[PDB]
């Protein structure tokens, strides 16, 4: 279950020259196409004085071992960030960048705050960004950590999050010609290739409303626009 | 006996030359110009640094007014500002949000923190150029003598009377007006002392680190607040130094066409590499080889065994000889496309002595001399 | 000395309907050639009854007043900044721009935060900025401040600065040519010129492994990589 | 809007309670000023 | 490869015959802070991306 | 992506430190002597030289 303890650990940046802080983020997992973070702190979350809550933590800042409400302890990147669940050494929170986490105390005497710039990143496994949910397109896999305890580590599990598919994918088929009328809001990768014995291998990154014409010989073509796996038309105007 | 040889300005390569007189053994002569320091006379025009704005506190009349009274400060500026507090914007503000008028006064001084943190405006006039020339005469390599590259003062030193005839080891990469940052010196021009503005270096002036000669033209523009008031707000042009920081030149330390390491607290150019340096060495005759190997040296061949292309001292060569008796006769490089690492050569009858040489060319051709016989060595670098 | 008191000062935007606020920074000094800041704040940081402390402040207003221990009051640029010493009216901290400090308290009658960002522009005497001299790489003489406690102001101190450089300056020698295979971990300023009659005055900032060839006289060349005073090689295979 | 620079037209709202409702209006908003613009006159060319 | 693809090598996601050549270059300690100062070449996978 | 692992640096106060090689993937060490002045960054040793 929870085999964690609240304690101080060294953090190279604190609010004073007093750097005897807890809340020092040992590890972070952010390898997802989500926005959520599993944080491993030296301070124990999911134990207050009374034990298990979803919105209280406990700490020893070398000047007071106590617990507080996540109010006095606010996560931030600058603006507040709200935790969701606690699993001992591990915190699970929503805090959109999820690679820059600053945990800091508005508790009682002295201001200990740790900030972490962990090596983990959110990234696409595709050719175009979908590393964080946009409002564009339709979903693709992400990782969102369990919001109940399931071993001290919160296990990473697959989940569904929004993904980029390029804005306004107006296709227009015509004779021997496939014009793709594009009207992105943001840098979208347009890749095309023929599916027949025709060629057209065209990668291009585009921004702003543009057109991109391709040959068709009556033997299909695929165009993926803004990170998709093959979308295909065949044996005509394709 | 004065012997004039020419050392390539390659700091770390000693240029071997022979002081040759027939019926006398050649003398080991190595001249290295180790360092050249172009030291110019610096006339300080002003110290310049970040200003500190001083606001004494603006005279605010709630439901009254005050006219400006001038006060003597370097960029004293006032403005009379009406309102102070916009109407319906406060919770214990002045009742009058119109009638209330503040005389907004402010000025700049030098910062208290310009104590060591300052840049320096220098006029630069013509210098002297020193050269630290390490000269070996015989086996006495243990004398190194300052000699001016400039004609100002030839070394009258006992080590060897040295003249370094002026060259590119002397110059001055320091223009008429020079900015010193405090570690990196930049040629940057600015108006002469008592004048400075935004669009050139300096516009706040001092002449010592803190205080002395306080001239400003920081273009202080008083402004009014949108809410609250304890001290009047302002916009300003940046300091001319601060402006200069946003409009840097190129630091002379890192760029300079002669290959000299411009170094700074006084601006100076250390360690040039441009050209080749005439060095006139008055050889001390007590270190002069002059049939001090009584052998006549005969039946020489030089074979260069290996060399690596134009290298620091990548030349490996072998000297065959017959000598009447073993001795040491000095080898040299009258060439500059090869310089010899050794300036001494082991006379023997073995037919092999391995000596090391240096190059700056892909072909090593130097003339090697023993006491009476001369040969040429050649190989491939 | 330590005779400083808490008081108000005009802020551009602070809490309440008047910005004649607490925690408002009157002046800032960036008169260093490091990255360190001496701060003059109307409200006093760094003093409780102890004299010089690291973790208490005081402030007053008329509408949003009280004093606290530094905890609910966080200094930020957007991340922590650590004070080192207090000399009454003057605060001394390591903070990255050294001109922009945002102090705010998230307790009391309103939630006031003043930001100061008025100019006192500086950069190191080199060509790379620091927030305080790091361990990594070459040292450079510079100005900074006193950082030891001794209480009046923390006057400039001629003391070392340090510029980071990148990991591998692989120089490759050839005949009259030096290609510099450089492998940045971080943006390095590469300035070069050949030593001798030939010179190659080329400043460039590089990031990510690249090569850059320069001509060489045969009398050496200088490359400074990552802000240095000349790193130079002389006649050889240069 | 800061408190330093020239005031220029903008939309804004009343900033003190009228207890009437806060609704749009136009007020004055500060925008940054710049250093001296050095003009140089010449013939048919500025 | 140093600062190029496969600067970390394995044969599964987790540790498994970890062979690296990440071009770790230790840096000389200087006054301002105490840590373990080093620079290193970029990750080869990331460089490859 | 690699994760850099930094084993805590072997500091010998008032003597020299000799690196002990470890067979970690791109293990590199360097011994640096006269590391810190103390009280201007930290040293945390009586000796400084």
């Amino acid at each position: 279950y929870k085999l964690a303890r609240p304690y101080i650990a060294d953090c190279p940046n604190c609010g004073h020259s007093r750097c005897d802080s807890p809340i020092a983020i040992e590890e972070v997992r952010g390898d997802a196409h989500a926005g959520v973070i599993r944080i491993q702190t030296s301070a124990m979350f999911g134990l207050k004085t009374d034990g298990v809550d979803l919105a209280y933590m406990s700490f020893m800042n070398g000047k007071t071992q106590k617990s507080i409400k996540i109010d006095n302890l606010h996560v931030r990147t600058s603006a507040p960030c709200s935790l969701v669940s606690h699993h001992g050494y591990y915190i699970l929170a929503q805090c959109p960048p999820g690679d820059t986490v600053t945990v800091g105390f508005h508790d009682g005497p002295n201001r200990h705050t740790c900030t972490v710039a962990h090596k983990v990143e959110f990234r696409p496994v595709g050719r175009e960004k979908y590393r964080h949910p946009p409002e564009h397109g339709v979903e693709l896999p992400c990782n969102r950590y369990t919001h109940k305890r399931a071993d001290v580590p919160f296990v990473p599990v697959k989940a569904k999050c929004i993904a980029t598919l390029a804005p306004e994918p107006l296709v227009e088929h015509k004779h021997r010609t496939l014009i793709l009328h594009l009207h992105p809001d943001h840098p979208t990768l347009l890749t095309t290739r023929s599916l027949g014995s025709d060629a057209n291998p065209t990668r291009q990154w585009i921004e702003r409303p543009t057109t991109v014409n391709f040959t068709v010989t009556g033997e299909g073509l695929e165009y993926t626009w803004g990170n998709h796996p093959p979308k295909r038309v065949w044996a005509q105007e394709s | 006996y004065e012997h004039t040889a020419v050392m390539p300005n390659k700091v770390g390569i000693p240029y071997k030359a022979l002081v040759e007189r027939p019926g006398y053994a050649p003398v080991h002569l190595q001249i290295q110009l180790v360092n050249t320091r172009i030291i110019p006379s610096t006339n300080l025009e002003y110290i310049t640094c970040k200003y500190k704005t001083k606001v004494p506190s603006p005279v605010v009349k709630c439901c009254g007014a005050t006219q400006c009274t001038s006060k003597p400060h370097p960029d004293y500026q006032c403005q009379v500002f009406t309102g102070v507090y916009p109407f319906m914007w406060g919770g214990a503000y002045c009742f009058c949000d119109t009638e209330n008028t503040q005389m907004s006064e402010a000025y700049v001084e030098r910062s208290e923190e310009c104590s060591i943190d300052h840049a320096k405006a220098y006029k630069v006039h013509t210098g002297t150029v020193q050269a630290m020339v390490n000269i070996t005469y015989g086996s006495v390599s243990w004398r190194s003598a300052d000699v001016y590259v400039n004609g100002e003062t030839p070394a009258k030193i006992g080590d060897a009377k040295l003249i370094i005839g002026p060259l590119s080891s002397a110059w001055s990469p320091f223009d008429n007006k020079v900015v010193v940052y405090g570690h990196e010196v930049y040629n940057y021009d600015f108006p002469e002392y008592g004048t400075g503005k935004a669009g050139s270096f300096g516009d706040l002036q001092s002449r010592t680190s803190t205080s002395n000669d306080l001239y400003a033209n920081t273009n202080l523009k008083l402004q009014r607040p949108q809410a609250g008031i304890v001290h009047t707000p302002f916009t300003q042009a940046p300091s001319g130094f601060e402006r200069w920081k946003r409009d840097k030149g190129a630091p002379l330390n890192d760029v300079a066409p002669f290959g000299c390491s411009i170094a700074l607290e006084p601006l100076r150019a250390e360690n040039c590499a441009v050209g080749s340096i005439p060095i006139s060495i008055d050889i001390p005759d007590a270190a002069f080889t002059r049939i001090s190997e009584t052998p006549t040296v005969s039946d020489l061949e030089c074979k260069i065994t290996e060399c690596t292309y134009a290298s620091d001292f990548g030349g490996i060569a072998t000297v065959a000889y017959k000598s009447s008796k073993a001795g040491n006769c000095p080898i040299h490089s009258p060439s500059g496309v090869a310089v010899i690492k050794e300036n001494d050569v082991t006379l023997a009858e073995s037919g092999s002595f391995t000596f090391h040489f240096s190059t700056a060319n892909i072909h090593p051709a130097f003339k090697l001399q023993v006491c009476t016989s001369a040969v040429t060595c050649k190989g491939d670098c």
